[PDB]
């Protein structure tokens, strides 16, 4: 399962643009709240990675293979911050039903 | 066995479906046999690993069976010339290419294309000229 | 200046994503095609007569006696075909790249698609050939499906017991008036989009990389317009009758019926579905759903990634969907006999199961593979 | 005067592909002769034979034609 | 509109004037490799489906004809 | 047919056999239960409207 | 600071009195 | 040629004049040249 | 075309094709079980070769 | 189930290949002497010929060669006059039924757009006119019918109208059945598309103009898009 | 949940009234005699 | 909703002067008249034929055989008259109260006035009566006055030597298409 997940990570292809997994999340309301709660350096790296991926997609290029994002290396930075947004979101919801 | 033979009965370039199916089976059969020898000797490390190898060899062989069948049939279809070693060569040409890909090597595709295609072409000629293989002793 | 303010806002200083491919040209092409159709339609309207005695005679008079009237007529017909080509590729771009999450833009789109299909149907009825008359009857009797409301409604459109002059004239009036409603709905389509901006093929937030539109996506739209004009003209001036049907060059005979009747290419996928369902009503409904399933599409998105650039399993399912859409287009053409029917039945089952069931399950699986679910 | 078609036809016609086709038709013609009391006809055989013949003739009638 | 679209920081961006740079730098030099790079990256996810389409198409056509073909035993 | 009311007005005459088979047809087993005579005042004479119930 | 690096090379882009022609 | 830029491309007005004038003559040349081709391609078949 | 392309294609390739083929056929554990099982496979195939061509 | 006419190497089959106008003139002669007795080229008027294969005055001659009635007269209905260049070709059987009767129930179909209205018309036409072969065993065509493998059902009311040397070509080209079927297929084609030639000239000019304009517009786009396509981004966190 | 249930129970009576108006409206407009 | 904003920006929360008299109603009436004309025109277009043999016959068929077709036809004609009454009173309001200092609004207005006059002229030509034909010839002849290109222009519009079917059909097309340009 670990090797097949690495093979699917190579087949997804966002590592060839230098992106992380959390860069590829669709910005819903909860995702934008999690992005807003990021520290400044992580937010700046995320915006630069997104801009570089957009530029590479503009020129129809990819990064060189040494510059790709290694599956093992990818960091799920937004995840911790996101869970909270969802948790808080759900809590408010249940309370609504009260 | 009446099955495989069917491939030859219908004129080439026609009923590609049957052709591709038959060719795919033969390749696959060879895949099994080939994997078997490959597993019996040079054994694997774990049963699963070997089951995988059987699969790999089987599929690769099945593929080289399909494309051969498909390319040759279609080449004949499109070209409209049923009897021509070239049809088969294009087919063998393709078959080799699949092998090359499965092995992830352009070079293999090279030798594969030439050698494999040539062989298939010779099969066509063989059938066209009624060459006899493994003949009974008639002295 | 008030106007220039508006002008600068939708076409010059509009912030567009820098990385949108050639597929994003297609919608602008559709607008150009709309104007082209309207312009050619206006120059067909100065000589066409919507009378059943004189409609075929007026069309032949356009082709034979009006200076370059054959050019304007075949430009109109092949421009309708080019409109549907660009429409299908626009809808396919919207399905592939997750652009249906712009829900209001998507719903105004599917309204525009319904209006364009109705306009093209009545326009094809307009020359009053053999094929037009039997096509109208057939497609209209389809409306006769509804049990209590349907029958009367049909003759209401037919304006009589059976399609006859009553229909032709009101079909000329509708077919004239609906492309202006299409233009107004396209203005609403553009508005509901600028509020959100266009999407990019990566599906990510492109706010960090946006460029102007005047010098970057204008010359690109001009190049796409030039290529689309190359394909249209080379489909009018060299292969003018390729997309049409020969039986439409016979006059409309109510006593005879063209032996082999088929909708034009674009309406076939639907035709196949209709024929597939055994029940008449079922067919009509499925047919409608065929188009409507798209509207339903923004509620079926279960993935955390907007686009399919990084989603290979749903890419495979998407290309299987394009594949059996082409299969349904072929089947419609084929006559009623084995095994065309079974393929049609399966192809329709596979179409509805891929759009309804397989893509959200695949998106859940893809989210599970990235340790997100 | 000899219609060029006749010539072209003769040529393609003489071809065996076609000859045997015609023969198959002949067997069909004969079948219907003996099997006279039936509804089986030779229309299908007729067409396939012609398709071949014409295709070839068509390949080569316009050249002779002027 | 521009100016209020997004917030980035420390991302320097260099560029050149159009007339100062070659119009088609290495167009076929790298274009071919890239186009080829691209196709091999999606070919396995695009063609396979349509291949089967060609197949169904063919099988379908042939099968129909056979259905039309007269049954030998028919009438005999 | 005389194109009555803008639609083909099929008017047909039937043979002894023609009339004989139609009666033989199973009315109940018919998709639409309407025995041949049920739609004809004269067995030798059948009159129909030429619009396929379908489309 | 702002002087640590120099403008990247555009030689594969840059073309090879000329402005008027260009 | 740097005379071009100075005489034709430099001032938008001049840039235009050259376009319009050229287009005025281009039609003559294009039509003539094109007709020559079309005709020859089918030289035999045409009224005369 | 001389040296590399006409030496890599005909003279050298045939050199490699074989070299590689000997490497797989001659890399044998030396264990009897493996070898023997291959005898098993053979008996099976020959049994079939007769069977299918009965 | 129908025989599918083969592809013939027409002189207008090519992408820029126009029609042979001598063949259109011969096919008009074939229609005038044979096909005009039953079929009606309703949408083709004598004037149409001028410029294709007959000159103005020449056409006038043909026009002057027919009697066309003028319904409205001070007190009369018809003193058919010398047909003019504005008169349309004279349709036989003024009423459809008339022909129905004459042709035994069949209604020759107006051959103005026959080639356009028949799938693979040019071929079909040629095939039908030349496909009058022997009926096979088991076939039982109804009274007043003939056997053509192509015609839908293979039962065309039209009797075979082209017997070798049916009419003499004024040009003298041997009037063999085929030479006549090919000429009338070219003519009917012309009829169904009098603009065939003019268009192809427009298409040639369009191909030349697009071959000039597509790389130039591509070069302008790649100029205005080079700026970005060379943009180098660098991230320099402080 | 419970709150939304209260909401539904509280608005459904109003909704029924609205439907009633529509019934009269549709029928009157359709002039459907069955009604 | 983004679309709702437009409504609340032009019809609900628009700050209007409290003391504008009934004359300020008239422009809104013009818009209503435009819709009314378009709606009635659409229901004339489902039965009208733009052929000189059948145009008068189609108009009489509308008046005599179409259910309430006389109502829609005379509503269309008297709605054109009501359109010009409201247009003249709108222009008189603009002249009297100094509203022409809104210069862009005034110029778009006089463009609308020219378009409405052209639409009504070709619409009056459309029933192909005695008065329509002689009226058309007359104004089309007006163009011939042009010093150099007049003759050509007249013949162009007529589409022939003299107004005849060629005109009627193109006048039907132009009379159909111009009220949507008037709406824009
Ligand atoms: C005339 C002149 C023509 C010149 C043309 C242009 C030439 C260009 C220059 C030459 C060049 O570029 O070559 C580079 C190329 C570079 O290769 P390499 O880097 O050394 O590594 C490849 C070696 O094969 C590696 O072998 P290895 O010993 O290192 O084994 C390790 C290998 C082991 O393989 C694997 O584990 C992966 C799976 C590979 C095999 C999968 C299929 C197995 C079944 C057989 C194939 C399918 C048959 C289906 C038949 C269907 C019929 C309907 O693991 C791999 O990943 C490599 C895969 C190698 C595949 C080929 C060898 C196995 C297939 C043949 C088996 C039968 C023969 C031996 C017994 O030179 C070669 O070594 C060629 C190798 C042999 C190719 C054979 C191709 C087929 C020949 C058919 C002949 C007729 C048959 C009838
Ligand atoms: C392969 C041979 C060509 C080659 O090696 O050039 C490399 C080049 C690929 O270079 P790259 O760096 O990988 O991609 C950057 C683009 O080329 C950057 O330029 P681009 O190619 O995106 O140019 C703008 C684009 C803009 O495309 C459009 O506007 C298309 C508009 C919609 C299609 C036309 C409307 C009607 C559609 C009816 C269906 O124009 C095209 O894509 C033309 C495509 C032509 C395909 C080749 C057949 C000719 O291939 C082309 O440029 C293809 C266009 C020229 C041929
Ligand atoms: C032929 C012309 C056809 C015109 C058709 C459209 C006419 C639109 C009139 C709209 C209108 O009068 O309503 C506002 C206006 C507002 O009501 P109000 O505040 O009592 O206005 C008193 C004055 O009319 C307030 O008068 P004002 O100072 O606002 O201006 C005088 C008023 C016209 O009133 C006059 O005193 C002059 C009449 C001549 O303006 C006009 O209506 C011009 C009509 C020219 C004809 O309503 C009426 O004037 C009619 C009331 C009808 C009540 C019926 C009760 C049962
Ligand atoms: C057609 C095949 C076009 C093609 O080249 O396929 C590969 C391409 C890959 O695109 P992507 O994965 O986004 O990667 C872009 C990298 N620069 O694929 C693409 O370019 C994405 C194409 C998306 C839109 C395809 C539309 C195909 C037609 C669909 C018509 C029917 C739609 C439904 C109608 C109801
Ligand atoms: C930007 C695209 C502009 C249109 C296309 C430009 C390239 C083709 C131009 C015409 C080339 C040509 O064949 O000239 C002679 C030809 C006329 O032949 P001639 O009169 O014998 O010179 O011109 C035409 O092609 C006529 C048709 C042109 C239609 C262009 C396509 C867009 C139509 C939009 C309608 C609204
Ligand atoms: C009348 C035919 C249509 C025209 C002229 C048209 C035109 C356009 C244009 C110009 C755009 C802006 C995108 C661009 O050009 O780059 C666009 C966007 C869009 N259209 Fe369409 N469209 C049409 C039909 C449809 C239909 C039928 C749908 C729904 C299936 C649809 C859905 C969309 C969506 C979702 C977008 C936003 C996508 C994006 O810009 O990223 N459109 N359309
Ligand atoms: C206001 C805009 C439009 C006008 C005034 C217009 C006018 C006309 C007229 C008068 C005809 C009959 C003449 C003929 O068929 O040769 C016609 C035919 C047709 N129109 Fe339109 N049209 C318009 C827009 C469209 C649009 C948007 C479509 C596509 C949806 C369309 C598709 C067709 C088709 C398919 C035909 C029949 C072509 C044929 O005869 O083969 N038209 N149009
Ligand atoms: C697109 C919208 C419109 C359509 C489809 C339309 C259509 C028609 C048609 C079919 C007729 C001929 C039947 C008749 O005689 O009334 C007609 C006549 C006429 N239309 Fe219109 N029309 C439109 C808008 C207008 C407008 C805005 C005006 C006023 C400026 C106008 C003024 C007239 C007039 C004066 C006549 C002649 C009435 C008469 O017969 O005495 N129409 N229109
Ligand atoms: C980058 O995102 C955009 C975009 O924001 C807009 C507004 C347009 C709209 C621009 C066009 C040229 C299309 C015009 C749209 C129409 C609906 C034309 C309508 C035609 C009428 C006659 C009305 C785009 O084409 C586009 O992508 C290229
Ligand atoms: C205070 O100033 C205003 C004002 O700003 C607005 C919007 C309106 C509203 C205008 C209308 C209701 C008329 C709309 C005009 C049209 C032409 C409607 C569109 C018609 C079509 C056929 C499209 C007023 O009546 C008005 O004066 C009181």
């Amino acid at each position: 399962l670990d090797g097949f997940r690495k093979w699917y990570y190579n087949a997804a292809g966002f590592n060839k643009l230098g992106l992380m997994r959390d860069d590829t999340l669709h910005e819903t309301e909860d995702v934008k709240e999690a992005i807003r709660r990021l520290p400044e350096d992580l937010y700046n790296d995320r915006m630069f990675r997104i801009k570089r991926a957009l530029d590479l997609t503009m020129r129809h290029q990819i990064l060189p293979k040494d510059q790709w994002t290694k599956y093992e290396e990818d960091k799920f930075y937004l995840e911790p911050y996101l869970k909270e947004v969802i948790r808080e979101r759900k809590e408010r919801e249940e309370w609504a039903k009260k | 066995k009446r099955f495989f033979e069917s491939y030859h009965e219908v004129p080439d370039g026609t009923q590609c479906h049957r052709k591709t199916y038959i060719t795919t089976a033969l390749g696959g059969i060879c895949g099994i046999i080939g994997s078997a020898y490959s597993v019996s000797l040079n054994p694997a490390d774990s049963t699963l690993e070997a089951v995988a190898r059987v699969g790999r060899y089987t599929f690769t062989a099945a593929a080289i069976g399909a494309m051969f069948g498909l390319t040759t049939c279609v080449s004949a279809q499109v070209r409209e010339k049923p009897d021509d070693p070239l049809n088969y060569f294009i087919g063998g040409c393709a078959g080799g290419l699949t092998l090359g890909a499965r092995t992830h090597s352009y070079g293999t595709a090279a030798m594969g294309c030439v050698y494999m295609g040539t062989a298939a072409a010779l099969f066509k000629i063989g059938k066209l000229e009624g060459w006899e293989l493994f003949p009974t002793p008639k002295v | 200046h008030p106007l220039f303010k508006i002008i600068n806002h939708s076409f010059i200083d509009l912030p567009a994503p820098s990385n949108i491919s050639s597929w994003w040209n297609f919608g602008s092409l559709l607008g150009v095609c709309l104007m082209v159709q309207i312009i050619t339609g206006l120059f067909l309207a100065m000589h066409y007569t919507s009378d059943t005695m004189t409609a075929f005679s007026s069309v032949t008079h356009i082709c034979r006696d009006v200076n370059y009237g054959w050019l304007i007529r075949y430009m109109h017909a092949n421009g309708a075909s080019m409109f549907f080509i660009c429409l299908f590729l626009h809808v396919g771009r919207g399905l592939y790249y997750g652009s249906y999450t712009f829900m209001e833009t998507w719903n105004i789109g599917v309204l525009l698609l319904f209006a364009v299909m109705a306009t093209a149907f009545m326009g094809y009825v307009l020359p009053w050939g053999q094929m037009s008359f039997w096509g109208a009857t057939v497609i209209t009797n389809l409306l006769s499906a509804i049990p209590y409301i349907g029958t009367t409604l049909v003759e209401w459109i037919w304006g009589g017991f059976s399609v006859d002059k009553a229909t032709l004239t009101r079909f000329f009036a509708f077919h004239f008036i609906l492309p202006f409603i299409i233009a107004a709905l396209a203005i609403v389509h553009l508005l509901f989009l600028h509020e959100t901006g266009s999407n990019n093929p990566t599906g990510l937030n492109s706010d960090a990389d946006k460029i102007p539109f005047h010098p970057y996506y204008t010359i690109k739209d001009i190049l796409g317009i030039l290529i689309m004009f190359l394909i249209l003209m080379t489909l009018v001036l060299f292969f003018p009758d390729m997309l049409g049907d020969p039986d439409n060059y016979m006059p409309a005979n109510p006593l005879n019926t063209p032996p082999h009747i088929k909708p034009e290419w674009y309406f076939l996928f639907a035709y196949a579905i209709l024929r597939s369902i055994p029940n008449k009503l079922g067919g009509v409904l499925a047919l409608i759903l065929s188009i409507l399933i798209l509207a339903l599409m923004p509620f079926l998105h279960t993935s955390k990634q907007r686009s399919l650039m990084f989603r290979p399993i749903t890419q495979i399912l998407y290309w299987i969907l394009v594949a059996n859409l082409l299969i349904l287009t072929w089947i419609g053409g084929q006559p009623v006999e084995h095994p065309f029917i079974i393929i049609g039945q399966l192809a329709s089952i596979s179409y509805f199961s891929i759009i309804l069931i397989l893509m959200p399950i695949s998106g859940i699986i893809e989210d599970k593979m990235l340790k997100l679910y | 005067l000899v219609d060029p078609l006749t010539t072209v036809r003769e040529h393609c016609e003489q071809l065996e592909k076609c000859v045997k086709a015609r023969e198959r038709l002949e067997l069909c013609d004969n079948r219907v002769s003996s099997r006279s009391q039936t509804e089986e006809d030779c229309t299908e055989e007729l067409f396939d034979f012609l398709h071949a013949r014409d295709h070839c003739v068509a390949h080569k009638l316009f050249k002779n034609l002027k | 509109e521009f100016g209020n679209l997004a917030r980035i920081r420390h991302v320097i961006s260099y560029s050149l004037s159009p007339f100062e740079q070659r119009a088609f730098p290495s167009y076929f030099s790298k274009g071919i490799p890239n186009v080829l790079r691209r196709t091999r990256e999606r070919i396995l996810r695009v063609a396979p489906p349509f291949v089967v389409v060609y197949l169904i198409y063919t099988w379908g056509n042939q099968e129909f004809e056979q259905s039309k073909r007269k049954n030998p035993a028919m009438y005999e | 047919a005389f194109k009555w009311r803008g639609k083909p007005l099929f008017v047909r005459h039937r043979t002894k056999k023609e009339i004989d088979q139609e009666a033989a047809v199973e009315v109940s087993q018919l998709r639409d239960p309407q025995h041949d005579l049920d739609r004809v005042k004269k067995p030798e004479w059948v009159i129909l409207i030429g619009v396929c119930t379908h489309l | 600071s702002h002087t640590d690096v120099k403008v990247p090379d555009f030689s594969d882009y840059r073309r090879a009195e000329s402005s008027e022609a260009r | 040629p740097s005379r071009l830029y100075s005489l034709l491309f430099r001032r938008t007005s001049t840039f235009a004049l050259t376009i319009a004038v050229g287009a005025l003559f281009f039609e003559r040349a294009f039509d003539q040249g094109a007709d020559a081709i079309y005709e020859h391609i089918n030289e035999g078949k045409l009224w005369k | 075309l001389d040296l590399i392309w006409l030496e890599k294609t005909i003279p050298k390739s045939t050199s490699t094709l074989h070299t590689n083929m000997t490497t797989l056929t001659t890399n044998q554990k030396g264990l009897i079980k493996l070898y023997f099982m291959s005898f098993l496979i053979n008996i099976i195939l020959i049994i079939i070769l007769y069977s299918i061509n009965l | 189930l129908e025989l599918h006419p083969p592809s013939y190497p027409w002189s207008h089959r090519g992408l820029l290949s126009s029609l042979d106008h001598t063949s259109i003139r011969r096919g008009f002669q074939v229609y005038k002497q044979v096909c005009s007795s039953c079929h009606s080229m309703d949408y083709v008027a004598y004037r149409h010929l001028v410029g294709v294969c007959y000159t103005e005055e020449e056409a006038k001659a043909l026009a002057e060669e027919v009697e066309v009635q003028d319904g409205p007269n001070d007190d009369g209905e018809m003193f058919m006059r010398p047909g003019k260049l504005s008169d349309y070709f004279p349709k036989p059987y003024p009423n459809p039924e008339a022909a129905r009767a004459a042709n035994n129930g069949a209604l020759p179909p107006d051959l103005s757009y026959i080639v356009r209205a028949r799938h693979g018309g040019e071929d079909y036409v040629f095939s039908l006119l030349t496909g009058y072969c022997e009926p096979p065993t088991g076939v039982s065509l109804r009274e007043g019918l003939y056997f053509n493998p192509y015609f839908p059902g293979q039962a065309i009311g039209m009797a075979p109208p082209i017997y070798t040397e049916v009419l003499e070509y004024d040009d003298g080209t041997p009037a063999t059945m085929s030479q006549v079927a090919k000429d009338v297929a070219t003519f009917l084609r012309w009829a169904s598309e009098p603009e065939h030639d003019h268009r192809k000239r427009m298409g040639l000019k369009m191909l030349l103009m697009m071959g000039l304009l597509l790389p130039l517009t591509y070069a302008m786009k790649r100029h205005k898009w080079s700026v970005l396509k060379s943009r180098k981004l660098a991230y320099r966190p402080p | 949940g419970p709150r939304y249930r209260e909401l539904a129970r509280n608005w459904i009576p109003t909704a029924g009234m609205w439907g009633t108006v529509g019934a009269v409206g549709l029928v009157w407009a359709t002039d459907w005699r069955l009604i």
